[PDB]
């Protein structure tokens, strides 16, 4: 069977079911890969100097190679040994409930007050005659710091004083998940899972990725190292 | 209808007069954008980028979509006409031309120069059979093997023209001096005559193959271009 | 409509980017995001590879990344199309007595001849240089 | 146009465009298609092509009525604008791919660095670049820069104050001064788009901003003004990025005299000086060369040994073969001299023309040394007995052949005419090739022959 | 004016060598763009030390403002270029000087949180008590970012 | 195996009386001890 | 849902059609848009 007409044949069916599937679970994104069960490499990342925790290792790789190898020929499945970094707002339910406020008023401040806005532009066509000035409009965007979404005002009580975000949760930069843990002879790492891509050959796929892996290691921040802990690849082209 | 969208209700005031679009907006039917503003010769203009389809025939797509044009002119109102800034198939159809041209030419100045040589009307006309049929089974090899007549495989065949030419004059000529030389009859003459070139046709061949072939195995867009000429050349010298 | 340059990259381009995996045969990928609130991500193949099976990859994983983009970009829509293919002709379509605007000209030739002309024997794709009519609500605020 | 420029002020450049080609050259132009809002660069309002449509080719005689010409002449002309940089240019052979002519650089932004930190960086290779005309030319970004934006705030506070939603705010400004497309209606029974926006008069200015109200809870009309405070910055119109990071495209090419292989050396060295995280990699036209050119000497080693292998079964000998491959200079000494002399360039028409050449000039010098050999292996004949037989045989057919491809070709080489460019590619390096390749063949084989015989006496 | 664009151009870019060139063949130093940023605005935006000194030299307005009446002390002190400010500063700037939000150099420094140029505009006698549209003093945007160092520093 | 799950019954009645929202209760119980994936930020000049 | 045959080949039928353009070894192109809302376009191709 062509594994990319199967890929496409199952999508068509999944598409139709896809608006009926919960908003939360559409947000997370649906995937469709063809890739093998086993697993072709682990590719583990470490810190030598170890001035990097396993979270901040994890956060680089997601953020910085994953998505790379991820659209590397070959490549069918790319596992996340650890999470990707997140605004983490951790609630407080003593602090909601002494300024009479829910999770629902903190989501709904979040939304309005991290904000990409599309604000237009000064003598944005169709023109008046006579304009001389165009300039884009920047209103409302992204929050970058976990101090900008501290400073998020939820209310303005009677007497006037303001109520932050930071009043009501802790804020810091945390993994989407923090199911995934890994280690490497017991020190703090990360890695990424590769499965092998249906039909794909493993030792082109192997090749390709130590390729890519190559022009990531230049610019990889102190201590940071690449290491081999699991590959199927070197027993086939040593067998041979 | 614009009359519509401007008596949509939007508010009903205290004293009961009625709010409607039109009394905060005009409105009016216009572009989605108003980005881009297109003149020819300083009038209003718009058009159509008209691509080919794959496997079709440059010449008779242009001719098909100025004929369905031509069903358009009376519906259009006043004022409105059809003009070509950009069209390929005036550029296409003298290349083709020129080609046919240059085939015919070939084909003229080598009936001279048999003649200037040999002097006689019948061994004149074997080259004026055989090239044909070369370039007429050059066509049948470009067609099965899914390329198409552009300018890259006209040119191909106009490049070849002394390869095909030569094939022609060199059987022919070789018979005329054995004839000349031993004053054996036409068909003992050829039997010996084609005895001393056959070896060397079959090896000329293989050689000619080994020069142009690898040049079809380059990569790439110039590989791709390279691939047009080394399949025509290779085609046209392997029927000759 | 109305996005500046970052607002694009921020919230479209990079989110499109990032669900851009498992596609057979790419060779590299470039963007850009400009301030008419334009983006556009052009992914280059291996050469030998089949065109129809490369879109529908990308077209595929782009529909999935859909649910992440704003309201007003999944209204307005995000197109998957062969890039590398060049025109055959233009047809230009122009008014000389000047009673038509550019956006009259393109609205009839998008009501009354672009179909036809895509039903033309040979031709393979019809790309209209202009937009069709909309409904424009200019409003006042004064009046508002 | 200048950072910041109108659709207004681009028009009266187009127009001044258009007016000179249909004044100027009114006996050469047809068309003129004044496209203002657009740019292969970039987009916005101070951008803008004019496609200039030509009469029929022989209705302009002449290098004079030319599209090298008219370009030469309109570049010169439009020299004189003032706040635009207009020049006119001809289309590549192929639409398809790009220019094809230089290297294609991307900048890349390997470790976060920011949009500001990379403008920094592309600037300083620019700067390095230019320090040598001697190995690269025109070395400049194909982007867009920063220009002047107006940042508007929004006070939180304020609005919560007055009891007015940031929604509201956010829509009434979106909707007004953007345009918000809010849903479709069906115009002669087809489905067309509904659009809300500001009148022009009403969002063009700073001061316009003030004239827009927003209704709060309570029901009282609060104007833009009361909750927002606005300044001048700094932002990039189009942002770029290639593989996810961001990324500038760098544009450029070899110097005269230098190939583009060693113009993109340069151009790896100097990146290899720039700030901690900034990387670079080749794209388009550069990618394909690096892939195409490392193929190149496997294909000609290929090429090379096969031919070899052929002769030496043909001839039955591995040192005759060598009597053939040494014709390969005579008809490409004769292709180089026709190519400089008429000044072409070494194109793909000129290096297929060399082989056919080659091919022709080899398949003489087959047949001279098979006769030479078979007259010497056959009868008996003596070495130089055999060669001047030989030679005498194959004098006419090969006059014949190289008389009348000769002729054949001519009306390609003097064409000027519809795309007579190829034609004189074609037909320059094969006539001067084929030209020296009849007249030192039938003097030189026979020497290559002999010279080979006599050094191995081998066989 | 014509060379007065190629002097905005080299100011932005930083090109010390071509504003020398410039200033020499007399570039109008009081130029400006559709914005209304002159070559010092530009300068101090991006950070240039060498220029603002040579522009200043060439009888620069250190007080202009552009359309929305920032000057370029509000942008040196905005984006954080220290010695820039202290230049501005001994060549007269107005440290007090409010644009059409009522926006002040000490606003903008206290908000992105530069210690160094906070100090050395209330050295030069900057109001810690000049409130913006909104009534927030610097103090006031100290505290609501959470500034424990700035909110120090801001004790009248 | 199956394991220990804790079920919680929503009493309509009692929160149609106090008037209280069952959206409200069902998003303070779900982002609460579920999380909530609100919208998207930029980390040094990446979307997350 | 809900839409008329008329309603329903205007916004949907002839949308789809009017981008049913250059597909390689089309024969014909048969629709029929309905009073459930319903709509069904089905190309035919050439054999092989
Ligand atoms: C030497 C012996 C072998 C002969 C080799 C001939 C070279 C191969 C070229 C064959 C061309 C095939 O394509 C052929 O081209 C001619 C023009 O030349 C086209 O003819 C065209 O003429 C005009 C062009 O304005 C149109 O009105 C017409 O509709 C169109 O079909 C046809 O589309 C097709 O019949
Ligand atoms: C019937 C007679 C005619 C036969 C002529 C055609 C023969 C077939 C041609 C095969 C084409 C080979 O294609 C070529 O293969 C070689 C493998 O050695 C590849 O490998 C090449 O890579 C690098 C180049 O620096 C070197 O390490 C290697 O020595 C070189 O050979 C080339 O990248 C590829 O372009
Ligand atoms: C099988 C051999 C036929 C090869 C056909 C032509 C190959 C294309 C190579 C080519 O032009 O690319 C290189 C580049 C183009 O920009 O510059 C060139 O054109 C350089 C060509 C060098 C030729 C050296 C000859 C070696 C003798 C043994
Ligand atoms: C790959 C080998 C090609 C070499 C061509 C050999 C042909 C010569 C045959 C001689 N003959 C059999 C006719 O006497």
């Amino acid at each position: 069977t062509d594994a990319d007409i199967a890929q496409v044949q199952v999508q068509n069916k999944l598409q139709l079911a896809m608006p009926l599937l919960p908003q939360e679970v559409q947000q997370q994104g649906v995937s469709v890969e063809k890739s093998s069960s086993s697993f072709l490499m682990v590719v583990g990342v470490i810190n030598t100097d170890g001035t990097m925790t396993q979270e901040d290792i994890s956060d680089y790789v997601a953020a910085n190679m994953k998505d790379a190898i991820s659209r590397t020929s070959g490549v069918g499945d790319v596992q996340l040994f650890g999470s990707q970094y997140a605004m983490r707002i951790w609630m407080n339910p003593n602090e909601l409930n002494k300024f009479q406020l829910t999770p629902v008023d903190v989501i709904t401040a979040i939304k309005a007050q991290n904000a990409q806005v599309a604000a237009g532009q000064l003598g944005g066509t169709p023109p008046v005659k006579g304009q001389q000035l165009n300039a884009s409009i920047i209103a409302q965007t992204r929050l970058t710091s976990t101090e900008e979404f501290g400073k998020i005002l939820l209310k303005v009580n009677q007497d006037g004083s303001r109520v932050l975000l930071r009043d009501v949760a802790k804020i810091e930069l945390g993994g989407e998940n923090y199911d995934i843990i890994a280690e490497f002879n017991g020190q703090p790492a990360s890695g990424l899972g590769i499965k092998l891509a249906t039909g794909a050959n493993a030792l082109d796929t192997a090749a390709a990725i130590r390729a890519e892996l190559a022009k990531m290691e230049p610019f990889f921040p102190s201590g940071l190292k690449i290491v081999y802990p699991y590959d199927t690849t070197p027993f086939v082209k040593i067998s041979i | 209808s614009t009359e519509e969208f401007g008596k949509i209700l939007l508010k009903v005031n205290q004293d009961g007069s009625r709010v409607l679009l039109r009394d905060v907006a005009k409105i009016e039917l216009g572009g989605e954008n108003y980005d881009i503003i297109a003149e020819f010769n300083g009038q209003p203009a718009s058009g159509l980028g008209i691509k080919l389809a794959t496997g079709a025939n440059a010449l008779d797509t242009a001719a098909a979509i100025r004929a369905e044009l031509a069903k358009m002119e009376p519906f259009f109102p006043s004022g409105l006409k059809i003009v070509y800034p950009y069209d390929t198939t005036p550029f296409v159809k003298i290349s083709i031309h020129e080609v046919v041209k240059t085939l015919v030419e070939a084909i003229i100045l080598v009936f001279l120069v048999m003649y200037l040589f040999l002097q006689n009307f019948r061994a004149t006309l074997i080259p004026t059979i055989a090239v044909p049929v070369v370039l007429l089974g050059t066509f049948a090899v470009l067609a099965a093997f899914g390329f198409s007549i552009n300018t890259l495989t006209m040119f191909g065949m106009v490049l070849a023209i002394g390869l095909l030419v030569d094939d022609a004059i060199v059987v022919v000529e070789n018979v005329e001096r054995v004839m000349a030389e031993e004053g054996l009859p036409p068909k003992e003459a050829t039997r010996k005559s084609m005895g001393q070139i056959q070896g060397a046709l079959v090896g000329i061949a293989m050689v000619l193959s080994a020069v142009f072939v690898p040049m079809a195995f380059f990569g790439g867009s110039t590989g791709a271009i390279y691939r047009q000429f080394s399949i025509t050349i290779v085609s046209a010298m392997a029927l000759s | 409509p109305g996005a500046d340059a970052k607002t694009v990259q921020d919230t479209v381009t990079q989110v499109i980017e990032q669900n851009m995996n498992g596609i057979d045969n790419l060779m590299y990928m470039s963007s850009n995001s400009d301030s008419t609130g334009t983006v556009q991500i052009t992914l280059t193949f291996e050469s030998g590879t089949d065109a129809d099976i490369a879109q529908v990859q990308v077209q595929n994983k782009l529909q999935l990344a859909m649910p992440l983009l704003p309201q007003e970009v999944q209204q307005q829509g995000v197109s998957v199309e062969k890039s590398s293919s060049s025109f055959l002709m233009v047809v230009g379509v122009i008014n000389t007595d000047g009673t038509m605007t550019q956006e009259d000209i393109s609205d009839y030739v998008a009501a009354n001849m672009k179909d036809a002309i895509s039903r033309t024997s040979g031709v393979g794709d019809v790309q209209l240089f202009g937009s069709q009519y909309a409904m424009r609500i200019w409003m006042n605020p004064n009046e508002l | 146009l200048p950072a910041g420029a109108t659709q207004e002020r681009t028009q009266k450049v187009l127009n001044e465009v258009t007016h000179y080609y249909l004044t100027k050259e009114k006996n050469n132009v047809e068309s003129v298609f004044a496209v203002n809002g657009f740019g292969f660069a970039g987009r916005g309002q101070n951008t803008g092509i004019a496609f200039v449509s030509l009469k029929d080719w022989a209705d302009r005689p002449g290098e004079e009525n030319k599209v090298e010409a008219i370009t030469m002449r309109a570049t010169r002309a439009f020299s004189q604008i003032k706040d635009a940089m207009v020049f006119a240019f001809n289309l590549p052979a192929i639409v398809e791919l790009g220019t094809a002519t230089g290297f294609d650089f991307e900048l890349i932004d390997q470790a976060g660095l920011g949009h500001e930190k990379l403008t920094q960086a592309r600037n300083q290779l620019l700067a390095e670049a230019a320090k040598h005309p001697d190995m690269l030319t025109s070395v400049r970004p194909n982007g867009l820069e920063d220009t002047p934006q107006f940042k508007i705030d929004i006070d939180q506070e304020k609005a919560q104050a007055l009891g007015v939603s940031i929604n509201d705010i956010n829509t009434t400004l979106g909707a007004a001064w953007g345009g918000s497309y809010v849903n479709d209606f069906i115009d002669r029974g087809r489905v067309k788009k509904v659009y809300v926006m500001s009148e022009a008069k009403y969002r063009m200015l700073p001061d316009d901003i003030g004239d827009w109200y927003v209704r709060a809870a309570d029901g009282q009309m609060v104007p833009f003004s009361a909750f927002s405070s606005s300044r001048w910055e700094y932002g990039s119109p189009r942002l770029e990025r290639y593989n996810g990071l961001p990324s500038m495209e760098i544009l450029g090419q070899a110097a005269p005299g230098k190939s583009t292989g060693e113009a993109m050396e340069l151009m790896e060295q100097l990146a290899s000086k720039l700030p901690t995280g900034v990387g670079y990699d080749w794209t388009g036209m550069s990618y394909q060369e690096r892939l195409s050119g490392n193929q190149a000497p496997s294909l000609y080693a290929i090429s090379l040994i096969v031919v070899f292998l052929c002769l030496a079964a043909l001839y039955e000998s591995w040192s005759i073969p060598f009597s053939v491959m040494l014709v390969v200079p005579l008809g490409v000494i004769g292709a180089l001299l026709a190519a400089t002399f008429r000044g072409l360039t070494n194109d793909v028409y000129f290096q297929v023309g060399l082989l056919t050449t080659i091919g022709l000039s080899a398949k003489n010098a087959i047949l001279i040394v098979e006769f030479a050999k078979d007259l010497m292996d056959k009868e008996g004949k003596g070495l130089i007995e055999a060669t001047l037989d030989a030679v005498r045989m194959r004098l006419r057919p090969i006059l014949m052949t190289s008389l009348a491809f000769i002729l054949g070709v001519m009306p390609l080489v003097i064409s000027t005419g519809a795309g007579s460019g190829a034609q004189n590619a074609v037909g320059t390096g094969v006539m001067g090739g084929m030209v020296t390749a009849t007249v030192l063949a039938i003097f030189f084989v026979p020497v290559f022959f002999v010279v080979v015989r006599r050094r191995f006496s081998r066989k | 004016s014509d060379l007065g664009k190629k002097l905005l151009e080299a100011a932005r870019a930083g090109r010390d060598d071509e504003v020398r060139i410039l200033m020499a063949n007399g570039a109008d130093v009081n130029a400006a763009d559709v914005v209304g940023w002159t070559p010092l605005h530009l300068a101090a935006y991006w950070g240039h030390l060498e220029i603002v000194e040579v522009l200043l030299k060439n009888g620069a307005d250190v007080n202009a403002y552009d359309t929305l009446g920032s000057t370029p002390l509000h942008l040196a002190a905005h984006f954080g270029h220290l010695e820039i400010v202290e230049v501005l500063l001994k060549n007269g700037a107005d440290v007090n000087a409010k644009d059409d939000n009522g926006i002040t150099p000490l606003h903008l420094a206290a908000n992105r949180g530069h210690l160094e140029i906070v100090e050395v505009l209330l050295k030069y006698g900057a109001d810690v008590n000049a409130q913006d549209k909104f009534g927030k003093t610097a103090f006031d945007i100290s505290i609501n970012n959470g500034n424990e160092d700035l909110a120090e520093i801001l004790q009248k």
